[PDB]
């Protein structure tokens, strides 16, 4: 998949992501970043995390932030063409 | 007018001649950075001038003296800080690609030319549409940067007037 | 050009050969994922939901045997079946079947050619006997879609009281 | 007004005309419905204790407390999400602003009649937006009822 120029070929995104149009990936990335940041802030920043404050939803949201970064990179790659 | 010619003591513009594998910024990057700094400095001058002697926006508390303003801003109005940061991030992200290309000479976008003309101005014909007013903007921005530095320096030592 | 939503153009990858085709891909999901995977997911969800609706109704009306009879309403069945171990057994067996289905579907999407939602399960040979199994396949997909919506409803309705209808 | 081309700002530059026109049409339709939803509730009230004497100035908050607003938000949001590619594509070949189908059975085939009807819709919708702005502002500022004064 070695690529030159200024934008990698869509095949780098994998079989599924490579078919998604750029605006869809952009909106998905914004939603993911918002949810992840909100979850990370609600627990351990806005509220101290304790033994009995472990919300699975917030853990999933926090994990969603790297997904947000990946989706924003993929959105740019799809946008260039 | 410093001779109406490029004023580059220490020659920071010419270092693009040495390729350096792109380590040294190309003139376009420096130009865009200067215009950004000038615009920020002028808006900050407005902000300093009014906030230092001002009633302040109607809202929660909002009693500040321009040096402790940001912590109060973040504490009293978290949502406001959130949307400020988000909006600035979106604006910087929309551009930045062109800025990234502007580190070299591959910008493809005229330095400092963003899609912001709320009032259409195609009257100018000399070079870039009203190139003279572009010079005016850069000049008053340089002065505004001088002013921000002056207020910040007067902070510690009462440097001047 | 779509039979369901005429505003949108006919979605790509939905040729109409697939049973239950009404050209409904408003968000263009089909373009994103390999179509056979989505078809298998739909058929599996539909079968599971048909079974779930039938189980909900039967449990609300009739009950199997002691211990199982005490729990009554299906709302308080996951807990009880967890307690006396039924959930663990059905989890184990469904997990075995799904694990084999993993390699089964991996063969698919790689050129094996397995029809989506296809197994050897036809002991009565209704479709095998009938050359026109298209009617049966369409019926399965449609009743499964109805079951998906109906189970979603029933669950979200009984979770808010509403007794039994 | 009549045969009048305003665009004093000149926003066609750095913009997609089809996008802005679709936005105008949607705004217009929703504003017309807003005007009639202003007018009717006072005279006619939907059956139910919840829908009784709520008032139009305070409708949003009260119904937000109750179920209705969330329900209508969900359904309108669903429809809006379904209508994403139509807006995103901005394709001239794709259907021009406004739904190509769903038009009532009595839609004149003549292209000239199509233009006339579309213009009538646009004008009465612009009146809708202005009328509602006035209605709500005068509703909050003054008393209650259809006069809003
Ligand atoms: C400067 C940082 C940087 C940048 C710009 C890139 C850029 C790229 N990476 Mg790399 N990468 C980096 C750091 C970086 N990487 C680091 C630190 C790691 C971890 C060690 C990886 C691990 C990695 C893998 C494993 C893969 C890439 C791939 C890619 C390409 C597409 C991105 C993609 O498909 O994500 C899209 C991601 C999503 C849509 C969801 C991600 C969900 C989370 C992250 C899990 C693109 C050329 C892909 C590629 O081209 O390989 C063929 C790929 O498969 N990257
Ligand atoms: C800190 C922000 C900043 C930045 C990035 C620049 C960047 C630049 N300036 Mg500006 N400038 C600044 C602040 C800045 N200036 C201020 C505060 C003043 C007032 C003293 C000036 C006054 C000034 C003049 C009078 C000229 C420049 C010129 C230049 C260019 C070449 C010199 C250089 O590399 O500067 C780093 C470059 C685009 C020259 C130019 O146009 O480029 C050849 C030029 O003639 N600048
Ligand atoms: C009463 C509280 C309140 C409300 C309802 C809004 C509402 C709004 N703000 Mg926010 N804002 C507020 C207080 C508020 N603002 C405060 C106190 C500040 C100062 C920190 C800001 C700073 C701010 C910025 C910097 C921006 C908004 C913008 C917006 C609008 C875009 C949509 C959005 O959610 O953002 C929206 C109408 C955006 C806007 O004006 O776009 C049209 C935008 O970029 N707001
Ligand atoms: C290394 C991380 C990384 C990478 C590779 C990218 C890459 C990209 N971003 Mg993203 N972004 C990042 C971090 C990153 N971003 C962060 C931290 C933010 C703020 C939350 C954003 C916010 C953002 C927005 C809002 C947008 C992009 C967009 C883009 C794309 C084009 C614009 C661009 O690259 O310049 C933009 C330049 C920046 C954002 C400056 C980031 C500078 C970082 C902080 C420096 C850190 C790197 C450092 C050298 C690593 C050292 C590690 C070492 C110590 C171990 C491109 C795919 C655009 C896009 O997707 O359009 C389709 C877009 O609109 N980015
Ligand atoms: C998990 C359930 C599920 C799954 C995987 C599918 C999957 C599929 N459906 Mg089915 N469908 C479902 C539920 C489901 N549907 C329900 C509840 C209804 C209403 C009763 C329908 C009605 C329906 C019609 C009428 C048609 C399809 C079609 C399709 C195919 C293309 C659309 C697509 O990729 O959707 C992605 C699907 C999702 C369910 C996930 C998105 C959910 C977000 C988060 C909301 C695909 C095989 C089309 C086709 O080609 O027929 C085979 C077609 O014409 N479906
Ligand atoms: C999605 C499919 C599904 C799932 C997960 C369950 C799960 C369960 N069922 Mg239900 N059930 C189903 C389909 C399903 N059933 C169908 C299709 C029928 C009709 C034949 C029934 C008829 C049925 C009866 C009559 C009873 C259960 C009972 C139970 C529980 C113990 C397992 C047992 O004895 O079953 C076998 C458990 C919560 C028992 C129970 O404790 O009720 C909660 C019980 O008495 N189920
Ligand atoms: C009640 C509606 C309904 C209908 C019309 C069908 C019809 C069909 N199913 Mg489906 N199926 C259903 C419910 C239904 N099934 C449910 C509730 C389950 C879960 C237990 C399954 C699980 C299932 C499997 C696992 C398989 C079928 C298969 C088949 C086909 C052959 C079996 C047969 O004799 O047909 C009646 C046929 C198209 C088989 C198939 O398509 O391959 C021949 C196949 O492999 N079905
Ligand atoms: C075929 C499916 C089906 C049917 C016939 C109904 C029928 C009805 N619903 Mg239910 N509903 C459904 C699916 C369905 N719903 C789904 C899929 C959901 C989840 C999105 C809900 C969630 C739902 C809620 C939360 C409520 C209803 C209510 C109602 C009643 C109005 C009516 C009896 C209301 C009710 O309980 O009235 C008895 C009510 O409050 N619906
Ligand atoms: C102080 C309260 C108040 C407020 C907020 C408004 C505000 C408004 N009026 Mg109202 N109006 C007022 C007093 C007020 N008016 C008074 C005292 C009268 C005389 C009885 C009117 C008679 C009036 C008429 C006859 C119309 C308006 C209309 C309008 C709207 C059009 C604005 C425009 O184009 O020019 C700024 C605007 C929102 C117009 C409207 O609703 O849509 C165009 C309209 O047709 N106004
Ligand atoms: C089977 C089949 C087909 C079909 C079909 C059918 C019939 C589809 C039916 C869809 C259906 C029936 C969808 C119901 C939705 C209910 C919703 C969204 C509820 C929201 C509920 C909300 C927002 C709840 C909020 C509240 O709870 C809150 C928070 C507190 C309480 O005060 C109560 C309220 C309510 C206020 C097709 C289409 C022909 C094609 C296919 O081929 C074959």
């Amino acid at each position: 998949t070695y690529w030159e120029g200024k934008a990698p070929p869509s095949k780098v995104l994998g079989p599924v992501v490579s078919q998604i149009p750029s605006p869809a990936l952009g909106v998905i990335s914004l939603i993911c970043l918002g949810v992840g940041t909100y979850s990370v802030h609600e627990s351990n920043i806005f509220h101290t995390l304790t033994a009995d404050t472990i919300n699975p939803g917030y853990i999933i949201g926090s994990l969603l932030t790297p997904v947000a970064w990946g989706t924003h990179v993929a959105s740019w790659i799809q946008k260039q063409n | 007018e410093t001779g109406n010619e490029p004023w580059d003591p220490m020659g920071f513009s010419q270092m693009y001649k040495v390729n350096s594998l792109g380590i040294n910024p190309h003139p376009q990057w420096l130009q865009e950075s200067e215009i950004k700094h000038g615009r920020t400095a002028m808006l900050a001058f407005v902000g300093t001038l009014v906030i230092h002697a001002g009633i302040h926006i109607p809202g929660l508390d909002y009693t500040t003296d321009w040096y402790n303003s940001f912590p109060e801003f973040a504490a009293k109005n978290p949502l406001g800080l959130a949307q400020v940061m988000a909006g600035l991030t979106i604006w910087e992200g929309h551009y930045g690609t062109e800025a990234g290309l502007m580190w070299t000479g591959e910008g493809t976008r005229n330095p400092g030319e963003l899609g912001f003309d709320p009032l259409n101005l195609m009257k100018g014909k000399s070079e870039a549409d009203v190139n003279t007013m572009k010079l005016k903007e850069i000049k008053n921005g340089r002065l505004a940067m001088i002013a921000m530095a002056g207020f910040a320096s007067e902070h510690f030592i009462p440097g001047s007037v | 050009k779509s039979a369901s939503i005429p505003f949108m153009p006919k979605p790509e990858k939905l040729d109409g050969t697939v049973p239950g085709d009404v050209g409904f891909d408003p968000l263009g999901f089909s373009n994103w994922v390999n179509l056979d995977f989505l078809r298998e997911a739909e058929i599996k969800h539909g079968r599971i939901c048909m079974l779930a609706v039938a189980g909900w109704v039967a449990v609300d009306l009739g009950l199997h045997l002691p211990g199982d009879v005490h729990n009554v309403g299906s709302l308080e069945a996951h807990d009880t079946a967890v307690k006396f171990g039924a959930m663990s057994q059905i989890l184990l067996w469904t997990s075995i079947f799904e694990a084999i289905s993993t390699v089964g579907v991996v063969q698919m999407l790689n050129g094996s050619g397995r029809q989506p939602g296809y197994f050897g399960f036809d002991p009565l040979n209704f479709s095998k006997d009938a050359a026109s199994k298209a009617k049966l396949e369409l019926n399965e997909i449609k009743n499964g879609r109805l079951a998906m919506l109906a189970f979603s409803g029933i669950v979200t309705q009984a979770a808010l009281g509403n007794d039994f209808p | 007004p009549t045969t009048k081309n305003f665009d004093p700002l000149g926003l066609a530059e750095k913009g997609d005309v089809l996008f802005y026109r679709e936005a105008e049409l949607k705004h217009c339709r929703l504003a017309m419905l807003a005007v009639v939803g202003m007018v009717v509730p006072n005279f006619v009230r939907l059956p139910g204790d919840i829908y009784q004497g709520v008032s139009v100035v305070e409708a949003h908050n009260a119904m937000v407390e109750k179920g209705p607003m969330v329900q209508l938000l969900f359904w309108l949001s669903l429809f809006e999400i379904i209508t994403a590619p139509l807006t995103w594509n901005m394709q001239a070949k794709d259907r021009e602003p406004g739904d190509f189908s769903l038009d009532p059975l009595g839609f004149c085939k003549d292209p000239e009649k199509k233009k006339r009807y579309q213009l009538s819709e646009l004008k009465n919708g612009r009146l809708a937006m202005l009328a509602f702005s006035g209605m709500i502002t005068q509703a909050v500022l003054t008393g209650h009822g259809f006069p809003y004064l």
